[PDB]
């Protein structure tokens, strides 16, 4: 496993 | 009649006691009626949570077509920004932010209030101090509940949703030490737990629990810190430790 580092990923998005 | 604008929602200054604020500001009929209304509910919940680590809204006042909501003024930036800039916490630092992230949950639940949208995109820092405090914010989402587990409508951030919310179960108040554990677990090595490029892939991840401690980074993390994060990202809501449980361990009882 791994997953990128938070930094490279981006900030979230939310849901409804 | 007190507080007197500054550059920018916005600063000002109380007149009186001349302590530095942050004003939102919203407007008429912009926003829409009930629109407004979303913000009613919204609104009262900040003024039911007066704690340290909770952007405080101190005043809410009603003018002409504007309306203006005084909060705690935070200026150190996002905890997101925090974590980017400095890679990932030490377990030190980061016992340290948890518990103060978790002492703010705790107060919240013991008052009836469940977040769903904990990120740390919504944490604030006082300062970028080596100690400075953190703050809650955006309660968009805040809903306020019974010690009786419901389905309290589909919301939150994909990548940080619990698994009972993601199975259309009941949930309740763990749906937040759920978020806790994913934040923990990127404070210590600065990726995420579950995660994937499509949406599903990913709720199947968080759905099935899938999570894991890749060498070599983790092997070198103590133990009582990974048993707090396992505990968090328990699934079974019914056994998954609680904010004033959390705040009780080792690992986090050690100020020294």
């Amino acid at each position: 496993k791994r997953p990128p580092k938070l930094g490279q990923i981006g900030r979230s998005k939310r849901v409804v | 009649d007190n507080y007197d604008v500054k550059e920018e929602v916005r600063r000002c200054v109380h007149k009186t006691t001349g302590l530095e604020f942050a004003a939102k500001i919203i407007n008429t009929k912009k926003l829409s009626a009930r629109d407004f209304q979303k913000l009613e509910r919204e609104a009262r919940i900040c003024r039911k949570l007066q704690h340290p680590n909770i952007v405080r809204l101190h005043d809410s006042i009603q003018e002409e077509s504007f309306h203006y909501l005084v909060f705690d003024l935070v200026t150190g930036g996002e905890l997101f920004e925090d974590i980017v800039a400095r890679e990932f916490y030490s377990e030190a630092d980061a016992s340290h932010c948890i518990q103060q992230i978790l002492e703010s949950i705790a107060y919240c639940h013991s008052n009836g209030i469940v977040h769903r949208n904990l990120k740390p995109e919504n944490l604030l820092l006082a300062s970028k101090a080596k100690g400075a405090a953190v703050k809650l914010a955006d309660f968009g989402l805040a809903i306020e509940v019974n010690d009786s587990e419901a389905w309290h409508g589909f919301a939150g951030t994909p990548g940080y949703l619990s698994p009972e919310v993601l199975k259309k179960d009941p949930y309740s108040k763990p749906v937040d030490i759920w978020a806790c554990g994913v934040i923990l677990y990127i404070l210590l090595v600065g990726y995420p737990p579950f995660w994937d490029e499509d949406q599903h892939r990913l709720y199947a991840q968080i759905k099935a629990g899938a999570y894991d401690y890749p060498s070599p980074e983790w092997d070198t993390v103590t133990p009582e810190a990974k048993s707090l994060i396992d505990s968090m990202l328990t699934v079974n809501p019914k056994k998954r430790i609680t904010a004033d449980q959390a705040l009780k361990v080792p690992w986090i009882c050690n100020r020294e």
